[PDB]
């Protein structure tokens, strides 16, 4: 038998680890030399849809071509490759990707009701087939640098620099910068609430240099997490707009359970059967890392290659249309299999420390119209340089609320 | 005495029902034939009071201070409202007359005048697979017109989330036709959304989070439950089965449903008619100036009594013992980005079948941040 | 002791709401005091923005900005701003404020890596040193007046105006206006959730009249708090954005402690020496007010003057570089002094009841394009205005409007 107890208030503790990413994975001016064939084909696809009355690298097209499927005639539904001459958008018509495999002898569609989503998903798949062929230490160089992003930083009263952030390549968002990770330095504590004693940032989005067909949303991604824990920012993260001062008040809501003799959770990675592919980051155990390692294991066994959005064990290769032609078919098969998702859930233990950095988020315009000129003129000098604009700059404060913890804990009777 | 305990689970998780509304209830050019006289009178008032170029209850001026008064029949008394700003004068007077016009129009016609699901929804996408206007249920609300509910329809199994995060939740793009807004009723441009149980009434007029256009709104959420004990341990009910009040919302019991049902019933007692803002109770009529010419003052007195707890509703209705909540984390970003406007807006208007303005659109993401379901349980010792 | 936790909805007094403009002063009203500091701030920007390009050196010498250059560890050096004229921004170069005392025979630096932070903090100190010499009865006349701030107000369906708000002067933010404070009138109860029964405000930012080099965020400061408590806007307040309707759902979250036989907390302020108060009103006790009120005792012992951002005794003086030249350094010593921190934290004590108002924020564009031009014509006519100069603000109770944690023996 276990008895629960509850504690609430303010306590001095390590300030959360904050990870900053840009909403675009790459700098278009630095990666357009790889994507030019795909961009020319994407604009030809858009012209075929939008302006049909008006050569291309069809080796890209034949990987997963988009098809119109027209069912306006129940006795003769007809499927047509995109390549008056109008494509159908009536109530009986849908748009799909033809995912073919085994020398194309047997294959299936992935279906969309709308062209905007069909084109988004098609381009993401094709761009992934291109990025998976670039070595990661070169792929890092055509993403956003800490020099460009972190215009100013100040923690409490201590000045700060982009060299205070640990850098990782999170393949869906490119380079990400982690403040106060507590990995190779001692983590910073704080002992007072309010913005005056918190993290103060000014960030440059570089919005005009986005990849046009990937970066549909503009802002930074943010995530608060424990020291020495991996930032799964595609699940947990929030956005922040440019042109505003965003203020985030943090409260650490924690729930601590008893271990194996009382519940099936774990305090370590031990006696979990899944091989942890995030181990090379030296991070602490997490159910999220276990689930993704389980998926990447199934991927490496069924497709014979690993997917680009996940880490990779030492002997394997990422999936390419050049090396592994069937990869898109088998990857969609795995990605959509709910039985596979439940298998990983049934295989990974969850950790006994559940913790949530609860946030109250508020916003206002920044700079004011009166204090605009001199702030942008001075911000232009904060780098070795001018290429700056209001639509690019975020002002961001992160701080502890008056009560900064709520802990619920189990104890043995 | 009792023992509290906490059970946390990680497993595939049912998705809530999501009711989405436009802030504006009807496409104005469609209702303008009903509201033509009221628009004429309102623009005459603006031209008379403020020089703007542009019948039982007139608009008045006082020693400018602008207002109106709501009067009783069987005595000389009236409740007089005087506003220090013309915005409140005009908006509140217009809404009085608007609600007394719309209360007389039949529901069959109001449902046809408001938005269709194919108009409100440009795209929908759930669990990585396509979704369509046919996946939403109609919910007609008297102050927001046709609202539409995701993941709540008859004899279909509830949709469940087996993967957390933004990519596998509900993603929907909304068309918010702001050139067809009503000039005097609706002064805010966007949409509203409620997250609720499938058997729970959304009350989208009260507690809905608001969606801004030219923006992507990212509603990440966690699930938490609480289970109290009823009597002897607490004066609380698991169901509506042992409270004197009749429920009129055709939805599972909760304290606000009980309090509003009690008040709507007290109105059918005292004023002889039902308030149009709320569902119609059995065998009653909505209030309007021609059949119930003095209901304004009756409602004023009755609600003043309610706030002073003289009607008993607050002591008769009880808290519900089982409680489920989604703790939302709303956050916003600009959408489309200035580089993606070049192709997103053309393809979005092709998906409708003029070019869309960036401010006519809003993108909404609703997702479980993680599959962790917390619960707090109370049990006898 | 052991707690019990509960959540629900109940009729209760609506929060007190403090409304405050982001800029503390109207530039058109105060620029005659700040002229000689603005002329110097323009020159300080010339030597940073366009270094190849008359001064009041008495304003400069109070706390210069200096370049600290330590790229060459064998010979690190510090230089006053007053192969190139360019001040270095590279890694290893810091821009710092030279705080000094005793005819500059002792000094200390406040370090910044960024020039936008250094200039913001330099000006705010030099401005503060000027405001401290204006009597509050006159300094309150240079800030935004209530009748210009609150354009329209409506509580549920009760109309209100700027005269339903209590005026206070909070030196960091200028005039703030408090709704439903319960100080000179009975507080209003609210018995329903949702926006229709909440407080509805239309507010004017007056953005064209902000001070250029100070208070550089545009919006209204906002705080929800208890009746008869003083609003510490800085610590638990938020901003609200102009050009939008901001909707704020409120939940009253409480902790009730057991008291003396079990804990050191107090029922009211009668046990504690809170001598200094921000205003003449009979506000309630709070540990936050005690710590701030205690800091000023130690600063009036040590630096012989009280700080502008803090309360003041009945007969003492605010700090000026005219009367108290060393005050700028002396204040920075007190912030770092461990003895000062630990002695006030020892003197003050918690309250038995501990209430916090939690908020759920949402936003939408306002007005609608269809109502925009009659809205702004009416608001223009009634002052005898533009979208990004106006705020609309709704504050209302949530479906469950209280959460309580109660200690028991
Ligand atoms: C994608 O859509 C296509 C077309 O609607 C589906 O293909 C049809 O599936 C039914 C049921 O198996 C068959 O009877 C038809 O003959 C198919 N038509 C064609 C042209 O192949 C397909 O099943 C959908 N696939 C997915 C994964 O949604
Ligand atoms: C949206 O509604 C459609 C139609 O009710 C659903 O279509 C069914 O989807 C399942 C797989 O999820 C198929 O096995 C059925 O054959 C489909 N029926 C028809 C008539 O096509 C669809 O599942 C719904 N999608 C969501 C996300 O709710
Ligand atoms: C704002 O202040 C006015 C008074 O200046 C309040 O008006 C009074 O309200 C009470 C009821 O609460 C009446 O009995 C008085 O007769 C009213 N006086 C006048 C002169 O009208 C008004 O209620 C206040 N509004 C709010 C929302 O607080
Ligand atoms: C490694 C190092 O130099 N750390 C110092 C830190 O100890 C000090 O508190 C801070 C003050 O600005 O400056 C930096
Ligand atoms: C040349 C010089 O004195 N540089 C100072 C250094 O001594 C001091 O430790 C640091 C922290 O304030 O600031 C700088
Ligand atoms: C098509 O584009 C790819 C890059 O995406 C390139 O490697 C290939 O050589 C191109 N094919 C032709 C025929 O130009
Ligand atoms: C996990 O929870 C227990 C609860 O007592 C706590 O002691 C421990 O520090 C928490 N964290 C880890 C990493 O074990
Ligand atoms: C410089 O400014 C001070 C105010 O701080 C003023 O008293 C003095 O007269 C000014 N001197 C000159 C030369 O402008
Ligand atoms: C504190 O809370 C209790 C709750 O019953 C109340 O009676 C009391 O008046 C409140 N205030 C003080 C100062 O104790």
């Amino acid at each position: 038998e276990v008895s629960v107890s509850l504690s609430v208030g303010f306590k001095t503790m390590d300030f959360p680890a904050v990870t900053i990413c840009n909403a675009s994975p790459f700098k278009y001016s630095k990666i357009k030399h790889l994507l030019k064939d795909l961009d020319e084909l994407m604009e030809a696809v858009l012209e075929r849809i939008l302006a049909p009355e008006l050569n291309l690298n069809f080796s890209i097209w034949n990987h997963t071509p988009l098809v119109l499927i027209d069912e306006r005639n129940p006795h003769h539904p007809m499927v047509l490759d995109l390549f008056s001459e109008k494509i159908c958008n009536a109530h009986g018509c849908k748009m799909a990707m033809r995912l073919c495999s085994l020398n194309r002898t047997q294959c299936t569609f992935r279906n969309f009701t709308s062209a905007t989503q069909a084109l988004t998903e098609w381009y993401i798949l094709q761009a992934t087939n291109i990025f998976a062929q670039v070595p990661q230490q070169e792929l890092v160089e055509m993403s956003y640098p800490g020099e460009q992003m972190i215009l100013a930083c100040l923690f409490g009263a201590e000045p700060c620099n982009y060299r205070n952030f640990t850098s990782i390549f999170y393949p869906h968002y490119g380079n990400c910068y982690i403040f106060n990770w507590g990995m190779t330095e001692k983590a910073l504590p704080s002992a007072n609430p309010g913005t005056e004693f918190g993290l103060k940032l000014i960030l440059d989005i570089g919005q005009e240099d986005y990849v046009p067909f990937l970066a549909s949303t503009a802002g930074v991604r943010l995530m608060l997490h424990e020291q020495r824990s991996y930032p799964f920012i595609r699940d947990e993260g929030i956005y922040a707009m440019s042109g505003t001062e965003t203020s985030i008040g943090v409260l650490v809501d924690k729930l601590q359970r008893m271990g194996e003799p009382y519940s099936p959770c774990t305090v370590n990675g031990s006696e979990v059967p899944v091989q942890n592919f995030y181990s090379d980051y030296n991070t602490t155990y997490s159910i999220q890392a276990c689930l993704r390692s389980c998926f990447q294991d199934h991927m490496i066994r069924n497709c014979n290659c690993g997917h680009y959005l996940y880490p990779l064990p030492r002997g394997e290769k990422y999936c390419n249309n050049r090396d592994f032609p069937d990869w898109a078919h088998c990857y969609s098969d795995l990605q959509m299999s709910v039985a596979q998702r439940e298998t990983c859930i049934g295989m990974c233990k969850e950790s006994c420390n559940d913790t949530q950095y609860k946030m109250t988020i508020s916003m206002a315009d920044w700079p004011s119209e009166a204090s605009e000129d001199w702030i942008f003129h001075v911000l232009s000098q904060e780098r070795d340089q001018i290429t700056l604009s209001r639509k690019g700059i975020v002002k961001l404060n992160i701080y502890f609320q008056e009560f900064n913890y709520r802990t619920i804990e189990e104890s043995a009777a | 005495t009792v023992s509290v305990s906490i059970k946390v689970h990680f497993r595939k998780l049912d998705f809530p029902a999501v009711t989405i509304c436009n802030i504006n209830p009807y496409k104005y050019s469609t209702v303008r034939h009903l509201l033509a006289d009221l628009e004429q009178e309102t623009r005459e008032a603006l031209k008379s009071l403020y020089g703007f170029p542009e019948h039982r209850i007139p608009l008045l001026i006082f020693d400018q201070v602008v207002g109106f008064q709501l009067c009783s029949n069987d005595t000389s008394d009236c409740a007089t409202y005087t506003f220090s700003s013309g915005i409140n004068a005009i908006q509140e007077w217009y809404k009085l007359h608007y609600m007394n016009i719309m209360a007389q129009v039949p529901l069959e016609k109001k449902i046809n005048m408001s938005y269709s699901a194919e108009e409100l929804l440009v795209t929908c996408f759930f669990d990585g697979v396509s979704c369509d206007a046919r996946n939403f249920t109609l919910f007609h609300h008297p102050m927001h017109g046709n609202c539409y509910t995701f993941n709540n329809r008859e004899n279909e199994t509830i949709l469940s989330t087996s993967m957390g995060g933004s990519e596998y939740g509900l993603q929907v793009i909304l068309y918010i036709n702001e050139e067809e807004y009503n000039p005097f009723l609706v002064s805010s441009t966007g949409a509203k959304v409620i997250i609720h149980r499938q058997d729970e009434y959304p009350f989208v007029e009260d507690v809905g989070t608001e969606i801004e256009t030219a923006m992507v709104t990212s509603i990440g959420m966690h699930l938490t439950e609480s289970f109290k004990l009823s009597e002897p341990y607490s004066q609380c009910t698991e169901d509506g089965s042992d409270v004197p009040i009749r429920n009129i919302y055709n939805a599972a019991y909760s304290l606000q449903i009980c309090l509003h049902s009690c008040f709507q019933t007290k109105m059918v007692e005292k004023c002889g008619c039902a308030q149009y803002s709320q569902p119609l109770p059995p065998a009653a009529n909505y209030c309007n100036y021609q059949q119930h010419p003095n209901w304004m003052y009756c409602y004023y007195q009755l609600h003043r009594a309610f706030v002073q707890e003289e009607l008993g509703c607050q002591s008769v209705c009880k808290e519900a013992c089982s409680f489920k909540e989604w703790t939302l984390t709303t956050s916003l970003a600009q959408w489309p980005s200035v580089v993606s406007e070049k192709w997103l807006l053309p393809v979005l208007t092709w998906d409708q079948g003029k070019k869309l303005n960036k401010t006519d659109l809003a993108k909404l993401l609703i997702f479980y941040k993680d599959l962790n379901q917390r619960s707090i349980m109370e049990s006898p010792a």
